[PDB]
């Protein structure tokens, strides 16, 4: 649209230059959401199911 | 330094050539994401 | 988590818009914000669904 097109060449192009985030992001996740399933289990064994 | 390396080189052809490389492809995934939909 | 991860796309770009195209502060993420516009605003009036 607004920019230079790319039927198969943009969604490449893009794909490539902020891939980062969605990899740290994504990521800042899964540890962060790991005191939760392990870890504990003591005090709160809902902290497991959450 | 040299750490950076070990992910600028599996950004490019591990991931985004491998990934022109399923799209020049498609096909499969049309019953792959239906035994993964229904699967599920 | 999600209060972590949409912070982070805005702070990244800046390294996009200046460690790639070499140009410094205050306008290397002005026109950045511009392709997340929506997708970072509209986004929960709709991933506000469930």
């Amino acid at each position: 649209d607004k920019e230079g097109k790319g039927l198969i060449e943009a969604t490449l192009d893009a794909v490539r230059m902020r891939l980062r985030p969605i990899l740290m992001t994504s990521l800042a996740f899964i540890l962060g959401v790991m005191p939760l399933v392990i870890s504990t289990g003591a005090g709160s064994g809902a902290q497991n199911a959450v | 330094f040299g750490w950076f390396n070990r992910m600028f080189e599996k950004s490019t052809h591990h991931y985004t050539d491998s990934v022109g490389g399923i799209l020049r492809s498609t096909g499969r995934y049309l019953v792959l994401y239906l035994i993964i939909v229904v699967g599920m | 988590g999600l209060l972590v991860a949409d912070a982070i796309v805005v702070v990244e770009n800046v390294e996009r818009v200046m460690a790639e195209e070499g140009l410094p502060p205050k306008e290397a993420t002005r026109k950045s914000m511009g392709q997340i516009q929506g997708a970072l605003v509209g986004i929960a009036m709709v991933l506000s669904a469930v």
